[PDB]
RNA sequence: GCUG
DNA sequence: TCAGACTAGAGCCGCTG
DNA sequence: CAGCGGCTCTAGTCTGTCCAGC
């Protein structure tokens, strides 16, 4: 019902406890939180002026399923009704990066030789080389 | 001082090699990009738009307005091409039956041709032999396709390769995931294993998982054909210097010069191009509007149909909600047919220095003679080149001029190509200034070799050459002994006359 | 100077059928290849000999006679080792202009290499002092056609000494 | 043009063409069906085999391979209808010898 | 794969010459072709074709075999020619795994193609001594020690036995004592070892530092007992894992055993089939991250979650608006990442159907991006081909006005920005090509 | 008419771009070798020369190029550390 | 197929405007000029 | 539609 | 209007293993 | 006992039907 909402304002609020991560030491298993994330979702996040102070788990879990697609923890045991193992872990990027300026341009893909878009004189590599 | 240059490089055609342009060679021929749908400006000045069709950078088809690219008139200009960008790829309807053939030969997963190494070597050896006929190449292609159509697994990647076949007008389908009474293969089971959420919102998906099959389409087959190895392209019988598999699907389209499609009834060929331009703009707007995929598919299908109709307007399988209300000339319809370029403009064509009249008998003529009326003889002229034997004869003909029968209509100077119309000026001055090498277009006179022909010709004797003799009455006349070759009967019959305009054409007419 | 073997298809118009071919081709080929530099070849001058003249066709159009002609023509092309003798037909401040005597006024020497008293100061000073000799140094020709000069040379003057004239 | 109203002229049909072949009349068939109808010249580039204009080839961006060929205009028209169909007639030209 | 052949024309042009490229690239274009047929079709004289094939068989790019006609048909393997692009990377990991001596061993083995032991140790006795102190001469015995030390870990394998066919001539291939036997480098062992760096960087930059090292020591003790065609590594026990740990670690057996059952049970999964299958999707995801922002990358990961559930959930499962989302789908469609609507089962109707569902196909999006990355290095080299021939006037002046020198340092900034960028796209090739080779049966 | 103005654009600018010269530190090592072997592969024995220049030159003359410590000890060890196939 | 068409045949000769081989086109005419082939050369 |  | 000699399919039965 | 394969058969479809004049 809440189409007049920007969850992109709330995506950082459900992210910043997973960037800090006190006790990164490996003294134990470090089976990591999803219930406290549901706990911080219900009473109070970081501060924001919010019209939907009513707290349902069906409207609050959806910000996670976007943020898994923004590289954050998978679901462990959500088969339970309210309380089970629910293991989670924020995924740091598994690769570096892999591209170049010429990987960005769709129209500049056409060329194949010195032509109208020949790469011997493209603007993009001229921009990248300074 | 000056550099050497050859004066006049006349050459002789040795062969025509047919082929196809790649989409990025089209951009190198074409002089402009065409983007605008409107044929004309709205205001009363009646100019065409700068970047739409009818732009005079692509030539001209009226003497009133010159071409922009070379600044030359209709008579001097060869014409120049533009291009249209297409936002989605489309099948070319002439190459469509060849697109399926390749997809029956190549593996759909890694684009290698599905043949054993020994089979590939045998086919390469058949290609290697010199003197191969065009029929032999077509026969070889059929054999290669048959061997591929009997294999169901690729020797190179291992992926399954079911049947490729047509599934309606300009659509292709591939049975990559067939179902059998025997235990289902893992890949097909994995493909439909768990679309539970899709099943929940779509009732039709759950009952017949097997029916859904790989819908090949221009966005996929263009991506396959870029990946076919150049070693395997000769075994598709494509000549790799005339074209590539990638060139079949077209993401670009040339628009012909204006002289191919002249500005006057009211031109509708330009409207067909405008419809394609309008659809491309609409499809881009729909993508910006975030319209549903089915709406995008319908717009894309319309774009494919319009391009196919533009190349050929005679397609059989057009759905009722897409059929043209009116018939229109596609390119194929102006090539084919009796009025088509091959028969109407090439095999048989209208000729000048020709005449027609009723025929009537005259037995006092010899069998090699035909009476030509003065009204035809004053019109049908022969270019007599001035030389030492005829200078004093042609002077008297120039003096008589256009209105007296042994006379002349035009005079032309030695190294000049304009013609002085001899009705004006003082002809006794133009007769004195005859030089050797001038051309006098004298009237037809007694002893001209003239061709004579009845309209239906069943044998060679229906057209013969006769010596003209000028006589006052309007009919063509010949001795009735020559009625049997022409099958003429003097009952208001008409016959044709042709005046050969060349000395070499006189001799071949007279002797043969 | 160097001979250049060339092959041309020479068209004799049919009002010259009285004259002998090897003469009447030669009158045409002089009108085809005189005072004309051929790119990468040199400045053609005249006709040396016609080494092979083959048979006179007559084509389905013209009625003229087209004989393919092998010949040799003398051309002008310095060999990058020639000390020529010309005349200064012009002096520019960037470099002198020498001309071979009524041959071609198109040889343009750049002047940087003679003795350290070198300038042309626009009052037609040849050289600040201590027929004219020339060393042709590079071949340089530019094909003219480009849209809908040409043998220029660069010419040197080293420490020759020039005993007769400075 | 087509007829008497338009001062049209007369047709050498496909059947009259068959008559003239049987006489062996090769030059008369060239005079009637090329010279006195639709004689034309095209610039042909010997490198790519396409048609050009004014001694210039836009495809190659060069001026040196272009040559003039005597062609019927209806065949030039055919060679531009076919390219828009993406059937490319790439010509090769020898000298006339 | 025409852009692949675009590179083999570029790679031979810069390294050896032009006719060795031409006769080379034609052989890639027409395949199993005899000696006289190659010289007639490329328009090359037969003396130069015999030399050009002689250099090509030396660097192991063209392989010859006769079957029936008694006439040898040469044949060039395409994928070997692109491995020249990885050549300085093949140098570097022999510096991390061996000394400067053995790093020079794989260098002149990659450079001069086929080498005997009696030559390659004699050559590095020249190069390493001329850079070391005179009078402090490097002793060649340590070279022969590290020469076999490469071979016990099987980084250098020997050439297959020569056919010695009558058409083939023995005297021409060697360049001018003992004969010995020849070898190339085992670059296939590198493609394991480059994959060994790939998985250990995949775990360390995702899980933890201590998780990756036990993957490394698992794979370091499974080198000879597998090959590249192994679907996964040889199975090991956890007790020899505690034996094979490095001496830098001090972790107790039972805590790492908890991490061992942690690392065995992941979404990542040592399953070498799943390892390159998971690393390839991150290479895909790092390209949409490179190109279409994090918003389109968010729906790109959504189709890797659900196979065929699309356009009735993708407006909901990412919460981005319908206008902004549907341009990201059609841009993922038009650039062939989103693959297609393989679920429509209503008959022949774009308007009336069972609703087309998007679905990523991982290999069609793989083979395109590999074809794209082959196209990419064509635009890299040709620029460095472009900027070279102009500036040759001032390279020899050092061997000079202020814009003259400034053009050189903008050249040398450019070339070093180009040549470094040939390698950063090169690591995307191998990361995807090893995924290509892992899903290809019967090869 | 909405697009009938000019060539769409001389170029289309993508609001997001390339990241950087990625992997900045360590490819200084490979990057010099890119230029090192290219200095040595061109100046190698395994290359060809333009003998078409010399057949093009009819100006051949004299005085031009157109006209004109390994400290080691013996040993012998031949290892089969490698494959025994093919 | 990328087929190349020989312009030798009768029908394509009439299309292209070149004279057909059969009939009067089968042979060539040489002019009987008073010529001396391989003429005396100027000695160097 | 008719003439050819 | 009237074939008409192509192009896939649906089988079919019976050896072909 | 089962599976290619060619046969064999429907039947499906696209392709022509003189020259010319007004
Ligand atoms: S350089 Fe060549 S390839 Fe790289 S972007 Fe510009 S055009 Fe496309
Ligand atoms: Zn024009
Ligand atoms: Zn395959
Ligand atoms: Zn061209």
């Amino acid at each position: 019902k809440f189409l007049q909402s920007k969850a992109e304002t709330a995506r950082e609020s459900k992210q910043n406890p997973m960037i800090q991560r006190n006790s990164s030491f490996a003294s134990s298993h470090e089976v990591w939180k999803y219930i406290c994330e549901l706990g911080i979702s219900k009473v109070e996040l970081s501060m924001e002026d919010i019209e939907t102070i009513l707290n349902t788990l069906i409207y609050d879990g959806k910000v996670e399923m976007t943020i898994i697609a923004a590289k954050e923890g998978t679901v462990g045991s959500v088969d339970g009704h309210m309380k089970l193992y629910r293991a989670v872990n924020p995924i740091i990027p598994p690769t570096g990066l892999v591209r170049a300026p010429c990987g960005l341009c769709p129209v500049f893909d056409d060329c194949h030789e010195g032509g109208e878009i020949s790469p011997s004189n493209c603007i993009y590599m001229t921009e990248w080389l300074e | 001082k000056e550099q050497f240059r050859e004066t006049d490089v006349a050459k002789k055609i040795s062969h025509i090699c047919f082929g196809m342009k790649s989409p990025e060679e089209m951009r190198q021929q074409a002089h402009i990009q065409v983007v605008s749908k409107n044929l004309y400006s709205q205001d009363n000045q009646h100019a065409p738009l700068l970047y739409g069709v009818l732009d005079h950078r692509m030539g001209t088809s009226e003497k009133d307005r010159p071409c922009e690219t070379c600044g030359k008139n209709l008579a001097d200009c060869l014409g120049h091409y533009g291009y249209i960008d297409l936002e989605l790829p489309c099948f070319h309807v002439g190459y469509f039956r060849a697109v399926i053939g390749i997809l029956q030969m190549i593996c759909k997963t890694c684009c290698h041709i599905m043949l054993s190494q020994e089979e590939k070597k045998q086919f390469l050896d058949y290609l290697k032999r010199p003197g191969l006929t065009y029929l032999q190449k077509r026969g070889l292609k059929k054999k290669i396709s048959d061997k591929c159509r009997k294999k169901n697994i690729c020797h190179h990647c291992g992926a399954f390769n079911g049947t490729v076949k047509k599934c309606g007008l300009l659509k292709i389908i591939h049975e990559k995931y067939k179902t059998n009474k025997k235990v289902v293969d893992p890949i097909v089971s994995n493909f439909l294993q768990s679309f539970e959420t899709a099943i929940e919102h779509n009732k039709e998906v759950e009952p017949l998982l097997g029916r859904a099959q790989e819908n090949l389409n221009p966005l996929v087959v263009l991506n396959l054909f870029k990946r076919i190895p150049a070693e395997d392209v000769p075994l598709l019988l494509m000549n790799p210097e005339a074209g590539k598999p990638s060139d079949l699907i077209l993401t670009r389209l040339l628009v012909p010069p204006l002289c191919i499609r002249p500005s006057v009834n009211e031109d509708d060929l330009t409207m067909k191009l405008t419809e394609i331009i309008f659809l491309n703009d609409v499809i881009k707007k729909h993508r910006i509007s975030g319209a549903k995929t089915q709406m995008i598919m319908e717009d894309w299908d319309f774009l494919q149909l319009q391009c196919a109709l533009y190349i050929n307007s005679e397609l059989s399988g057009i759905p009722l909600n897409m059929a043209p209300k009116k018939w229109t000339r596609g390119f194929v319809q102006r090539l084919k047919g009796k009025q088509g370029r091959f028969r109407g403009n090439l095999s048989g064509k209208r000729v000048d220095f020709s005449g027609r009249t009723v025929i009537s008998p005259d037995p006092n003529l010899r069998i090699d003679e035909v009476a030509v009326p003065v009204h035809v003889a004053k019109i049908l002229t022969f270019p007599e080149k001035v030389n030492k034997a005829n200078i004093n004869f042609l002077r008297k003909l120039v003096q008589n001029g256009p209105e007296v029968h042994p006379g002349a209509n035009f005079i032309q100077q030695r190294h000049t190509q304009m013609k002085r119309f001899l009705k004006y000026g003082n002809r006794e001055k133009m007769a004195q200034e005859l030089k050797y090498g001038d051309i006098v277009e004298r009237h037809l006179i007694d002893g001209d070799v003239v061709l004579f022909n009845r309209q239906p010709s069943l044998h060679k004797l229906s057209i013969m050459a006769h010596l003209a003799r000028v006589k006052p009455h309007r009919t063509f006349r010949f001795n009735e002994c020559v009625c049997t070759p022409y099958n003429a009967d003097f009952d208001g019959d008409e016959m044709n006359l042709h005046l050969p305009q060349t000395e070499e054409a006189k001799a071949e007419a007279l002797v043969l | 100077f160097v001979l250049v073997e060339m092959v041309d298809t020479v068209r004799i118009p049919p009002w010259q059928f009285e004259r002998k071919l090897n003469d009447s081709i030669a009158e045409e080929l002089n009108k085809k290849l005189a005072n004309k530099v051929v790119y990468n070849v040199g400045l053609c001058i005249c006709l040396f000999d016609i080494t092979k003249l083959e048979d006179a066709y007559v084509f389905p159009g013209d009625g003229a006679s087209h004989t393919k002609v092998h010949f040799r023509c003398v051309v002008f092309h310095p060999f990058l080792d020639e000390i020529l003798i010309g005349k200064i037909k012009g002096c520019s401040p960037e470099g002198v202009h020498v001309s071979l005597g009524f041959f071609d006024d198109i040889l343009i020497p750049p002047e940087s290499l003679q003795q350290p008293a070198k300038f042309d100061e626009a009052e037609q000073v040849w050289v600040w002092e201590y027929g004219e000799e020339i060393r042709f140094r590079v071949v340089d020709e530019s094909f003219v056609d480009t849209s809908p000069y040409t043998l220029v040379g660069s010419i040197s003057e080293p420490g020759l000494g020039l005993l007769s004239w400075w | 043009t087509e007829g008497r109203s338009r001062d049209g002229g007369l047709r050498l049909g496909e059947m009259e063409r068959d008559c003239l072949i049987g006489y062996g009349a090769s030059m008369l068939l060239l005079e009637r069906l090329m010279i006195s109808s639709d004689a034309f010249e095209v610039d042909v580039c010997g490198q790519c085999g396409l048609l050009g204009y004014s001694g210039w080839c836009h495809y190659c961006k060069s001026s040196c391979h272009v040559s003039s060929l005597r062609i019927p205009y209806a065949c030039k028209l055919l060679f531009q209808e076919l390219q828009s169909m993406n059937i490319i007639p790439r010509l090769k030209l020898s000298k006339y010898n | 794969t025409q852009a692949e052949i675009k590179l083999c024309s570029l790679l031979l042009q810069e390294h050896f010459g032009e006719i060795v490229e031409k006769i080379g690239v034609h052989l890639i274009r027409t395949g199993s072709q005899p000696l006289r047929v190659i010289a007639h079709d490329t328009g090359t004289s037969l003396d130069q074709v015999k030399k050009a094939l002689c250099v090509l068989v030396q660097h192991n790019l063209v392989s010859y075999q006769v079957h029936k006609r008694g006439v040898v048909e040469y044949e060039a393997q395409c994928s070997r020619v692109l491995r020249m692009l990885r050549y300085p990377r093949y140098i570097y990991t022999t510096k991390t795994l061996y000394s400067d001596t053995g790093e020079l061993i794989v260098e002149e083995l990659l450079l001069n193609g086929k080498l005997t032991m009696s030559a390659v140790v004699k050559k590095v006795a020249d190069r390493l001594t001329e850079t070391m102190e005179d009078g402090k001469t490097m002793d060649y015995a340590e070279v022969s020690n590290t020469f076999v030390r490469l071979a016990d870990t099987h980084f250098v394998q020997r050439c297959p036995s020569v056919p010695t066919t009558e058409n083939s001539d023995p005297g021409p291939p060697p360049p001018a004592p003992d004969d010995g036997i020849y070898w190339q480098a085992n670059l296939d062992r590198f493609h394991q070892h480059f994959r060994d760096q790939a998985i250990v960087s995949a775990v360390a930059n995702r899980m933890d530092q201590t998780s990756s090292e036990i993957v490394r020591t698992m794979l370091r003790m499974s080198e000879i007992t597998t090959s590249s065609s192994a679907p996964f590594t040889q199975p090991l026990s956890s007790n020899e894992i505690f034996r094979s740990l490095p001496v830098g670690y001090n972790i107790s057996k039972q805590v790492l055993d908890q991490y061992l059952t942690l690392l065995a049970d992941d979404p990542l999964e040592i399953n070498l089939h799943k390892a390159l299958a998971s690393l390839a999707t991150a290479t895909l995801e790092s390209v949409v991250q490179e190109r279409f922002g994090s918003r389109c990358a968010r729906i790109f990961r959504l189709v890797l979650q659900k196979k065929h559930i699309e356009q009735k959930q993708v407006e909901d499962f990412a919460m981005i608006p319908a206008k902004e989302a549907k341009d990201m789908l059609y841009k993922m469609l038009s650039e062939n990442f989103m693959s297609l609507q393989e679920i429509p089962k209503t008959p022949d109707h774009a308007p009336s159907r069972t609703f087309y569902l998007y679905t990523v196909n991982i290999l069609s999006a793989a083979r395109m991006l590999l074809h794209r990355c082959y196209k990419s290095i064509a635009n890299l080299i040709e620029r460095r081909q472009f900027e070279t021939k102009e500036n040759k006037r001032l390279l020899e002046k050092s061997q000079i006005t202020a814009p003259e020198r400034q053009q050189l340092e903008t050249l040398k900034r450019n070339v070093n920005k180009l040549d470094a960028s040939e390698i950063q796209v090169d690591e995307t090739i191998f990361l995807l090509e090893s995924y290509i080779e892992c899903t290809m049966k019967r090869q | 008419f909405s697009k009938g103005e000019k060539l769409p654009d001389v170029v289309l600018k993508p609001p997001p771009l390339f990241p950087d010269t990625d992997y900045k530190p360590v490819p200084l090592k490979t990057g010099e070798g890119e230029e090192y072997m290219l200095a040595l592969k061109q100046e190698l024995r395994e290359t060809m020369k333009r003998m078409p220049y010399f057949i093009e030159t009819p100006e051949e003359r004299q005085d031009i190029e157109r006209y004109s410590d390994w400290r080691r000890l013996p040993r012998e060890m031949m290892p089969r550390n490698k494959c025994k196939k093919a | 197929f990328g087929q190349k068409d020989s312009v030798c045949g009768v029908s394509e000769c009439i299309i292209m405007g070149i004279p057909m081989n059969i009939g009067t086109g089968l042979f060539k005419l040489l002019h009987k000029a008073d010529r001396d082939p391989n003429p005396p050369k100027r000695p160097l």
